[PDB]
């Protein structure tokens, strides 16, 4: 059952999906800042 | 002559097709050349379809089924207290036949609106927990639901054996006569069943019905009905009854049985359409009659078994629907040894506060605000209501086959509601609680006769009551 | 016209006639009967046979039986002489009382009212429950429908609303108790007597009862709904008055067809009920109108098997009211009572031009943040109440002390519980719902708002815990 | 729906697990807020141990009810043959 | 009587008699066969037909092929001499020694004892396993579940207890195969015969097989079941003894129960199981029970389907055991044997008001004292690790040396009676040996052997 929590799409699916945004999207900046 | 005699068509799947029988009513008695008995059941064009009361093997095609002219109907009266019969009326305690003067049909309908009147008069059973927070009246429908060995059983068990109090003295209007409908538990508990209640002394107002395991799905569906008509035999001739039907979720899996091999519909959990009629028309022959008819009653305590815990299923709800309130008892109280497992923000009895006696009242009020309170806490005052509560929780326990008379267990929750426990720590109240009882019973029972005469606490009372409250206290471990 | 019976087979009897076969939805008289044993032809079944539905216990029915032919339906006393009695399924007198001597009979089965009948006016109808009043608002000459599972308060309900519209009405009321204890038909009967909204004594009772109840066979619970109907038509149209109708329970109309479809030679549809459910359940419906000829407010208790709303028949009758008030066991079992849903429980007079901009802002925004509470709900049982932010924290605790907040002692209730019922004015209700949502209570504590009626019991309650 | 009742299964028994290994590596990094992240992540496994329990009576019921009304679905076919 | 065959459709063969219609329940003898095939009458179906499940396969079966009325339902060879036999649902040998030469045939299909045939209040089975006895008894004539399957030494504790009962109470046993693996029913016979509870040179066999294997139709393996306990009903009514009953498994009672039901056409019930599930249960379940010349206690496998326990055919064999014994992998890898779990296993006479205070107050100790090793075991103070020493201990004294396993591990067998379980654990719970080293507890019977390893 790897990837259930996500799949379930629960307020622990929206959470996980909320961080992952969040923390590539503060990356993309900092990625594009220097590219 | 194919009018009053018919001939067995086909056999199998507890039906059996008759041919002839022109001049039988619906719903008659039929009896077989085996011995056994059936009920017309489908009047058809050209047969007749018989359930049958007691296993196919013993039914060929091609034997002869002769009418009795009689509607089902069951031996009634007097002669059946102390006797264990079958659910047709027959006795299987070896003790010889029913001399019973009256018979009485089992599907007769309910009482109307009329013949009625309100649950007045308390129905005791002995059981603290029951009588002080879950009060039943005469006349009652009262549901004991709960999972399997929760101690359904027992609390019937106990209230059959507390009504002796009353069916030994002289007060014809206190009188109780039970009734024990056991459908589908193994035989030998019923056996120890029936021993239990001959050492109490408690059969010789008491008839057990008796529609077992081994026994065909037609006699535990009859074995109910039987049992209500011996109960509404008293609930119409002026007495008052109990009956209790061990259980009624036996009963719909036999009727569930019954309905398959007609090939009737199923519907939820594969149940027919009418399970819920079943049940209904049933437990709706429990009543209290008005003075015009009697004033008598029929009090029910149907059992409903659940699946781990599961009260909004099918069966339960149906049976909720139908009764007065519910008696839930709990694996999880069960197991930690709260017994009886009474759940009590559950359990409810609509119509049996009124019935409550004026000293029960007294306490009980207090008991249960006390109780819903510790329930709605779990600093320096809800320690107190928790504290409380617990020693309240350890007070409700009980033993078993050992009911209470109410007078003692007033004493009891009064002890416990006025806050002398508070003392004690929570493994010691069981140990006050018996040595406190039996003290009151030994040296008081002036007072406690009191009590029980008057109804209700007096002032004279209460301060009787306080005095030796504190004294027993003060000399208690 | 005579035929005789060929088949019994439960409620349902064949009968067999030489001449004049009696149409469909006829009455038939059974012959050699100590009671009256009335048979409603259901289906022709061809070769001059009819089968039909027993109104009563068929025991003791032999095949060759007589029956007379009544040549229409059931017809019942229909009056303002029914006022006061109680009558049975196919109108005969129950109470004891005599005869009901009406001037007229009105048969059971009659047409719906036509298109052009209908009355689209849409007037509030308040009640005293702050839940219903708030959430969920009734309106006057409307359906309203009370849906639960066992146990969770719809008779409580609709008894609490017998004593907090029916006896402020001005017009008749009808009582239909279809299918449910005959003890609580007592007790109403015997409670109608003392509050005086019967009189034994003279003609100025104000509510009739018609009773077919748990203990009847499938035939009388699957007509009494209609005799109901017929004597509340009765009020509405010849008499052109307001009208109140309580029926409890309505479900079991549709049980009792399921019940009797069984035998009836039909295949089974969805859960086991009949094929027919969905038009059964609408010509009795459509009756149970507002027309403009005269009102009808109705208020159907309908019972949902096993908890289960998408059962076919609660969720059939969700289509025919204009107010649902859906019960949860949920909900009860939090001590909150009544146990309505109140992201279950719609009205189509929630709209801000019929209840005004107040009423429709705090109603939606109550709702918003019972919302908003129930989706943190998961969060809130694993990672415990530490892990939210501050937001979700007042999220939480303001919806909490609006779930207390709807609440309410009824009168009806205070027999077992001992709170005095408290009947609260929807200005109060909206007023004291309006300040929660601002926080002007952000600091009592939640169990202050519980069981109480205006928000002046609650600070009240709170100054009193502290 | 089993399909819900699965998903949601599934995803609790996830947590748990993690709400577990959470609490075991608490209890290593404490050896103040390590303490109260080892009680915080055992009560979590506990809940989620609760709802795990609860959701799959729910499973085995609605699996029992599914199984049951394919069965009816099947004799009815049969029935009006 | 003599019928014809009319119809064939797999299993279910119907029959019509032109004159002396047999009863239902009746065997018919299918004749022009080279092995017995057996049918059982089901239904009549009218015009003189009946219908029949059969016993063994239809291949070859041609209409109007003779069938001949056996007169009786099946009967079965019933005595002594089926001791170390193995026959099959009719009752005919299937291990090839030869005919089983008992005097008298019983029918499998009875009625269960009267009301005013049962006892009255419930007494104990001592198996002299401490375990077992102590903390879970069994009951006599009661029915009890054995939970746990392979690698928990399921056969050693079923040879074992009819040691023991042969030993201590006289009584034989009966094992039925109900839809039984033929690899493991022949793994069984060799089990039996090398622990010398089957013995094929003299007539101290202990137990009587009744195999109806995995590949024979519904029917035989739905009466299997009443044959074993047709043989065990022998043995209590006629010899008055307190009999072993073995029926693994009961679960495929239940499933081949189903199937028949489903070949006779009727409807099937919730989860697909026979509308008479609870009437077919007990009427089996109903016959294992004490009447008053003996008794018979059953020990039955349960398998719980999809490991839900409100399943109908758990729920329903439920509502009959009045024991349950766990045997768990986690007590077994932990090194302990019987592999017994002691905090699941259950037991409804495990009251004060039936096996005696002391006896009730003894067990309870052992079992929290259990529970609170469990607990201290999860967070691994001042008592408690003397709380887990008495645990420890006890948890080894739980151990016990069988005579079923002699050959094997060389260690002797021991046969606990009561009061010696009872007063050893009391002893362990008071602290009488809180110096004896844990391991001087593992693997002995009495607590005198315990302090006798203690010794050395
Ligand atoms: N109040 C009690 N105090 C102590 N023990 C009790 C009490 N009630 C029941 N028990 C014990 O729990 C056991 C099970 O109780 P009981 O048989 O009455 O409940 P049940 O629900 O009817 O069980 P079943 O499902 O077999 O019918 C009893 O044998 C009894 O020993
Ligand atoms: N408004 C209420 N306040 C307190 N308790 C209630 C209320 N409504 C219902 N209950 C509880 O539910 C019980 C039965 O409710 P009931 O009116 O019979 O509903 P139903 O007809 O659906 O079974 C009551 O006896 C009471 O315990
Ligand atoms: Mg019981
Ligand atoms: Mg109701």
């Amino acid at each position: 059952g790897a990837g259930s929590i996500r799949e379930a799409g629960g307020a622990f699916g929206k959470r996980e999906q909320a961080e992952e945004e969040r923390y590539f999207r503060a990356q993309s900046r900092e990625q594009l800042a220097a590219l | 002559d194919l009018e009053e005699t018919g001939r067995v068509l086909s056999i199998g799947d507890g039906i059996a097709r008759v041919h002839g029988l022109r001049n039988v009513q619906a719903e008659e008695m039929v009896e077989f050349s085996s011995g056994l008995k059936g009920m017309s059941l489908n009047l058809e064009p050209d047969n007749v379809g018989v359930v049958v009361f007691g296993n196919d093997k013993l039914i060929k095609e091609g034997d002869i089924v002769k009418r009795t002219g009689a509607i089902v109907d069951v031996p009634v009266g007097e002669e059946l207290l102390g006797r264990v019969v079958d659910a047709l009326g027959n006795a299987i305690d070896g003790k010889g036949p029913i001399g019973s003067k009256t018979r009485r049909r089992v599907g007769l309908k309910a009482p109307g609106i009329i013949p009625r009147i309100s649950v007045r008069e308390p129905m005791q059973t002995g059981i603290k927990a029951v009588d002080s927070l879950v009060p039943i009246g005469r006349g009652q429908r009262e549901l004991i639901i709960g999972d399997r060995q929760t101690g359904k059983t027992s609390i019937a068990i106990d209230t059959i054996i507390n009504q002796k109090r009353f069916n030994d003295g002289s007060d014809e209007k206190k009188k109780l006569y039970c009734i024990y409908v056991a459908i589908g538990q193994k035989r030998s508990t019923v056996a120890q069943l029936v021993k239990r209640l001959t050492d109490a002394d408690a059969m010789k107002y008491t008839i057990v019905v008796s529609a077992t395991a081994s026994d065909a799905a037609p006699l535990q569906y009859l074995a109910p009905y039987s049992g209500c008509s011996m109960g509404e035999y008293f609930r119409d001739n002026g007495k008052h009854a109990l009956i209790i039907y061990d259980d009624l979720s036996k009963q719909a899996v036999a009727y569930r049985q019954m309905s398959l091999l007609l090939r009737r519909p199923p519907g939820r959990e594969a149940y027919p359409g009418d399970v819920f009629y079943l049940h209904s028309r049933l437990l709706e022959r429990a009543a209290k009659m008005n003075d015009a008819f009697g004033g008598g009653s029929l009090t029910a305590l149907p059992v409903i078994e659940t699946q781990a815990g599961d009260v909004s299923a099918y069966i339960p709800t149906n049976v909720i629907s139908i009764t007065d309130g519910q008696i839930f008892l709990e694996t999880e109280l069960f197991y930690k040894g709260i017994r009886p497992a009474i759940n009590v923000g559950l359990s409810v009895s609509r119509v049996g506060s009124a019935a409550q006696t004026r000293a029960m009242k007294q306490v009980a009020g207090t008991m249960k605000l006390e109780l819903a309170q510790y329930r709605e806490v779990a600093d320096a005052a809800t320690q107190q209501l928790l504290s409380r509560g617990v020693r309240l929780t350890e007070l409700l326990k009980q033993g078993q086959y050992s009911p209470m008379a109410i007078e003692e267990q007033v004493a009891v929750i009064y002890a416990g509601v006025r806050g002398y426990l508070d003392k004690l720590e929570p493994s010691k109240i069981t140990k006050f609680e018996n040595a406190f009882l039996s003290h009151v019973v030994s040296q008081h029972q002036a007072l406690l006769g009191t009590i029980r005469a008057d109804g209700k606490i007096s002032e004279q009372s209460d301060a009787k009551l306080k005095e030796i409250v504190t004294n027993f206290l003060a000399g208690f471990e | 016209a005579t035929g005789r019976i060929v088949a019994v087979i439960g409620a349902v009897v064949d009968v067999q006639f030489d001449e004049g076969l009696p149409p469909i939805l006829n009455a038939l008289e059974v012959q050699g009967r100590e009671t009256r044993l009335v048979l409603e032809v259901a289906q022709h079944l061809g070769e001059s046979t009819v089968r039909t539905i027993a109104m009563d216990g068929t025991e003791g029915l032999v095949r060759g039986q007589k029956v007379l032919d009544s040549g229409a339906p059931i017809k019942i006393p229909v009056g303002p002489e029914t006022l006061g009695r109680i009558m049975n399924v196919i109108g005969e007198p129950i109470d004891e009382r005599g005869p009901i001597k009406t001037k007229q009979f009105a048969p059971i089965h009659a047409e719906a009212p036509e298109f052009m009948e209908m009355s689209v006016e849409q007037e509030i109808l308040v009640t005293g429950i702050k839940v219903v009043d708030l959430l969920a608002p009734y309106a006057k000459g409307g359906k309203i429908g009370l849906f639960g599972g066992a146990g969770v308060g719809k008779t409580v309900l609709i008894m609490e609303l017998i004593n907090n519209v029916a006896k402020a009405h001005g017009g008749y009321s009808v009582f239909a108790g279809v299918g449910e204890r005959t003890r609580e038909g007592n007790d109403l009967y015997h409670e109608m007597i003392e509050s005086g909204v019967i009189n034994l004594k003279d003609a100025t009772s104000k509510v009739a009862l018609v009773y077919g109840q748990m203990n009847e066979p499938p035939g009388a619970r699957a007509r009494v709904a209609l005799t109901g109907l017929t004597v509340a038509e009765y009020f509405r149209d010849q008499e052109g008055q307001d009208v109140l109708l309580f029926i409890d329970n309505i479900f079991r109309f549709t049980q009792a067809g399921s019940e009797v479809s069984a035998l009836l030679g039909r295949i089974p549809s969805a859960v086991g009920y009949q094929p027919t459910l969905a038009t059964d359940m609408g010509t009795m419906q459509e009756r149970i109108t507002t027309t403009k000829k005269g009102s009808i407010t109705s208020v159907q208790a309908i019972y949902v098997p096993a908890d289960d709303l998408t059962d076919p028949a609660p969720a059939t009758t969700f289509a025919h009211l204009d107010a649902t008030t859906v019960l949860s066991r949920a909900i009860a079992e939090l001590g909150i009572y009544p146990a309505v849903d109140p992201l279950d429980s719609t009205s189509r007079i929630m709209d801000p031009n019929i209840v005004g901009s107040e009423h429709y802002d705090v109603a939606r925004g109550v709702q918003k943040i019972l919302q908003d509470y129930k989706s943190l709900q998961d969060i809130i049982a694993i990672l415990g109440m530490d892990e939210l932010s501050e937001e979700d924290k007042l999220t939480v605790s303001r919806a909490r002390k609006i779930q207390r907040f709807l609440s309410q002692p009824f009168q009806v209730a205070e027999v077992f519980t001992g709170h005095m019922g408290k009947l609260v004015p929807l200005k109060e209700t909206i007023k004291g719902f309006q300040q929660i949502l601002a926080g002007e209570y952000d600091h009592l504590p939640e169990q202050a708002f519980y069981m109480v009626g205006p928000i002046e019991e609650a600070v009240a309650k709170a100054d009193k815990l502290a | 729906t089993l399909k819900d009742i699965t998903r949601r299964l599934k995803s609790i028994k996830n947590i748990q697990k993690i709400t577990k290994s959470m609490k075991m590596v608490a209890a290593a990094k404490y050896a103040s807020e390590q303490s109260a992240r080892m009680t915080a992540m055992d009560n979590a496994s506990k809940n989620a141990s609760e709802m795990i329990d609860k959701l799959t009576l729910t499973f085995n019921r609605t699996r029992q009810a599914v199984i049951t009304k394919e069965l009816i679905e099947i004799i009815s076919g049969a029935a009006a043959l």
